[PDB]
This record gives structure tokens, C-alpha cells and sequence, in this order.
């Protein structure tokens, strides 16, 4: 499990907590190509049930 | 069929008599069923249903 770490430390019971957005900004994005992706099902409405519809 | 013996069968001559009966159906067996799109991604439950309907 202690492979997989990636902080330093862990919370101790009174780590304050800083809050980074303390202004609005129109927010500018980058990441790696292979971390967003789009999930996509098809919908079987050409089946026989739908009959009626086209 | 009735009968009768005789030579002389003067005014006793006989009607026809033709009996009937009658046949009707009931309601219809129906088997209803209600699906939505999703679940005919995969249709083997929708053939087995139909089987057992039969």
C-alpha cells in the first residue's frame, strides 16, 4: 500500500486546511491527452418493441 | 327418425325436426409487458420472456 503513496504525511488533527480559489478567475485547463475520456452507449430504439415510431 | 307400420298411412304423415347447438369463444389469454430502451441492449431476456409466454 505504502507503494502507492503520494504525500509527504498524513493529517494530524489540526492541519488547517488552505483554500486556493480566493478569487473568481475564468479558469485556464491543461492535462495529458489519455486522462479525460467519453463513455458512449447506443440506444435500441429501432428494436421491434417500438413499433409506431420511426 | 320416427316409424310407423301399415299399409294405409292416410293423414298420418310426419314434420321434420332438425335440433341445434351452440358454440361461443371466452375473453383472450393476454400477457402484457413493458419495457424501455435499456433493457434491450442485451434482448435474451425479452426472447426467454416471450418463450414462456408461448
Amino acid at each position: 500500500q505504502r507503494a502507492y503513496a503520494n504525500v509527504n504525511t498524513s493529517l494530524a488533527d489540526a492541519m488547517a486546511v488552505n483554500i486556493l480559489n480566493v478569487k473568481d478567475a475564468r479558469t485556464n485547463v491543461f492535462w495529458a491527452d489519455d486522462a479525460i475520456r467519453i463513455v458512449s452507449q447506443p440506444i435500441p430504439a429501432n428494436h421491434e418493441l417500438f413499433a409506431g415510431m420511426k | 327418425s320416427p316409424t310407423q307400420e301399415g299399409w294405409d298411412l292416410t293423414d298420418k304423415a310426419t314434420g321434420l325436426l332438425e335440433l341445434n347447438v351452440a358454440v361461443n369463444m371466452g375473453e383472450p389469454d393476454n400477457d402484457f409487458f413493458q419495457l424501455r430502451a435499456d433493457d434491450l441492449r442485451d434482448e435474451t431476456a425479452y426472447r426467454r420472456r416471450i418463450q414462456s409466454a408461448a
